[PDB]
C-alpha cells in the first residue's frame, strides 16, 4: 500500500 | 521520548478539551516541526517500507530490521545495523555488500518522488525506528522522538514533537496548524481533533508495550 497518491 | 509524550497525551485529554473553545489562541509558530514524513510506500512483504521525509531525504526500513537513509544530496548514505550501529558512506563509494540495499532504495525514492503526494508540501537526520497500521492509520515513530499518525480514511495526519510537547494537526483541507499541547489544554479544542488525541495517546501506548 501507498501513502496520498 | 515516548513515556514523556504519554504524559502530555494523558494531561491533555484528561483536561476534556472539547468539554468555550478558543482553539486558536493554542497554536504556536515556534514550535513547527523540521521533520515529518511527506511520503511511503509498504513493501513490507518482500523488501520493507520506504519513506520520504519533508526535506527529500529518503530511507527505507528493510525486512531484517535494518535501515538505509538517503541524504537530499542524493549521495550521502547513512546504514543503521539491527544492533542500532550506525555507518556513514555514499552511493559514489559504498561496499558491494550494501549494493543490493542501495538499489532497492533508488527504485524506492523513484517511485514516491515521481507518484505520490508530498505530505505538508505548503510548509517550510532521523530515521524511521519503527512503524506500524492498523485499518485506520499508519502510525510512524522517528529516531528523533516524533511519532506521525496519518489516517487513512480523511486523510487527516497527527506529528507529535514530545521535545517541544506540541502536535501538528493538518485537517481534511490539508491546513497545517501546530499547537502547544498545555495550551490544548487551557483554551479547548474541536471534538475532531480532540478524538485524533485520544486515538493518539492509544497509539503511543502500542508503541511503548512493544518495545
Amino acid at each position: 500500500v501507498l501513502s496520498t497518491l | 521520548h515516548l513515556s514523556d509524550m504519554l504524559q502530555q497525551l494523558h494531561s491533555v485529554n484528561a483536561s476534556k478539551p472539547s468539554e468555550l473553545v478558543r482553539q486558536e489562541e493554542a497554536e504556536d509558530p515556534a514550535c513547527i516541526p523540521i521533520f515529518w514524513v511527506s511520503k511511503w510506500v509498504d513493501y513490507s512483504d518482500k523488501y520493507g517500507l520506504g519513506y520520504q521525509l519533508c526535506d527529500n531525504s529518503v530511507g527505507v526500513l528493510f525486512n531484517d530490521s535494518t535501515r538505509l537513509i538517503l541524504y537530499n544530496d542524493g549521495d550521502s548514505l547513512q546504514y543503521i545495523e539491527r544492533d542500532g550501529t550506525e555507518s556513514y558512506l555514499t552511493v559514489s563509494s559504498h561496499p558491494n555488500s550494501l549494493m543490493k540495499k542501495i538499489t532497492l532504495l533508488k527504485y524506492f525514492r523513484n517511485y514516491m518522488s515521481e507518484h505520490l503526494l508530498k505530505a505538508g508540501a505548503n510548509i517550510t537526520l532521523p530515521y524511521l525506528r519503527t512503524w506500524f497500521r492498523t485499518r485506520s492509520a499508519i502510525i510512524l515513530h522517528l529516531s528523533n522522538g516524533s511519532v506521525q499518525i496519518n489516517f487513512f480514511q480523511d486523510h487527516t495526519k497527527l506529528i507529535l514533537c514530545p521535545l517541544m510537547a506540541a502536535v501538528t494537526y493538518i485537517d481534511e483541507k490539508r491546513d497545517f496548524r501546530t499547537y502547544r499541547l498545555s495550551l490544548l489544554e487551557e483554551y479547548g479544542c474541536c471534538k475532531e481533533l480532540a478524538s485524533r488525541l485520544r486515538y493518539a495517546r492509544t497509539m503511543v501506548d502500542k508503541l511503548l508495550s512493544s518495545r
